[PDB]
């Protein structure tokens, strides 16, 4: 029956200090606030012609969330967060065809703490070249996703992986993607 | 560093049914995985999901004007957001590229995997069939389903079992909010 | 160019 979802979602996290607020509809991200530039980041341009939004009550909302946190923390007996590892999986928006630029995804899925190390390696060196990332996005089971972004030419003779390390992984995770014939 | 870690959430859910006919506001408190406390508007007041909430719930239960200002943001709130964001989100439309091929590189009578890739499309409500020489086949279909770019698109892979003989046609048909008329792509065996 | 509003977050029950 549902038609449409907007979601505000906050969180912080001790005791690692780090806050975030975000607006979602249907999943995607409308905008966040940038905690340290303390102002509002759009998702995509246009969205920041056709609206605005007062980054100063986020920040306030984000203060009342670290107390709350501090407040919770106590009341649980010093309950841990049980470390969840993340999916990952490596995609390209579009078919690829050598020669015509296209872009390389890395889903960062279903995990918990939202804190990750994500780095991008072809023929196994960073590359940091255009790449991008969104911030961590709500799930309804209340586990986060992430997007890392690669754009690149294809070829034969280049190998990529997204390199994701997260406290409930043991070991480095490597999601591994190449141009094969 | 592997000190442990203490989350909070806090999640304020608009729910909208049939354009802003029936609102619902979910407001959410999560502790590190566990929802402890939660506004339902259709409730009307706090409502412990777990026995670390309670406390909360009771307090803020307590407090009349919270409620009231809680009661009313599905018109202040939810409703006035869904206004504002409308034209470029409930009405954003982008138009998917198609294309067929084969998924693997083998001569006619032997089995093959026949893929249509539906990229950069929004919003996600989309339906793809396949049809051999105009007849829609049912059987054997194998798909990724609906993949979120996280950049405001979505795509997906329909992939057909095929033994693909000579001369037949195989034709791959999408049907989204962004295009009047169904696209068509063929791939011709 | 409207305004996106939010809701004000609450502080816990302390006691």
């Amino acid at each position: 029956k549902e038609e449409h979802v907007i979601i505000q979602a906050e969180f912080y996290l001790n005791p690692d200090q780090s806050g975030e607020f975000m607006f979602d509809f249907d999943g995607d991200e409308i905008f966040h606030v940038d905690m340290a530039k303390k102002e509002t980041v759009w998702r995509l341009e246009e969205f920041g012609r056709f609206a605005s939004f007062e980054a100063q009550g986020a920040l306030a909302n984000i203060a009342v969330d670290k107390a709350n946190l501090e407040i919770m923390t106590k009341r649980s007996n010093y309950t841990p967060i049980t470390n969840v590892p993340p999916e990952v999986t490596v995609l390209t928006n579009s078919p690829v065809e050598l020669r015509e630029p296209n872009v390389l995804i890395c889903f960062i899925d279903k995990f918990t703490p939202p804190v990750v190390n994500v780095t991008w390696l072809r023929n196994g060196k960073p590359v940091t070249t255009g790449v991008s990332e969104t911030v961590f996005l709500p799930r309804e089971d209340h586990l986060f996703r992430k997007f890392h972004y690669l754009p690149f030419l294809p070829s034969t003779e280049d190998v990529y992986d997204c390199r994701v390390e997260h406290w409930g992984l043991d070991e480095p995770l490597l999601k591994h993607w190449e141009f094969d014939a | 560093d592997t000190r442990p870690r203490f989350l909070w959430q806090l999640k304020f859910e608009c729910h909208f049914f049939n354009g802003t006919e029936r609102v619902r506001l979910l407001e959410r408190c999560i502790y590190n995985q566990e929802e402890s406390v939660r506004f339902d508007s259709d409730v009307g007041e706090y409502r412990a999901v777990t026995e670390l909430g309670r406390p909360d719930a009771e307090y803020w239960n307590s407090q009349k004007d919270l409620l009231e200002q809680r009661r009313a943001a599905v018109d202040t709130y939810c409703r006035h957001n869904y206004g504002v964001g409308e034209s470029f989100t409930v009405q954003r439309r982008v138009e998917p590229k198609v294309t067929v091929y084969p998924s693997k590189t083998q001569p006619l009578q032997h089995h093959n995997l026949l893929v249509c890739s539906v990229s950069g499309f929004y919003p996600g409500s989309i339906e793809v069939r396949w049809f051999r020489n105009g007849q829609e086949e049912k059987a054997g279909v194998v798909s990724t389903g609906l993949i979120q770019n996280g950049d405001w698109t979505f795509q997906t892979l329909v992939m057909l079992e095929t033994v693909p003989r000579s001369g037949e046609v195989y034709t791959c048909q999408v049907e989204h909010p962004s295009v009047t008329s169904p696209l068509t792509v063929e791939w011709r065996a | 160019k409207s305004a996106f509003y939010i809701l004000p977050s609450i502080i816990s029950n302390e006691k």
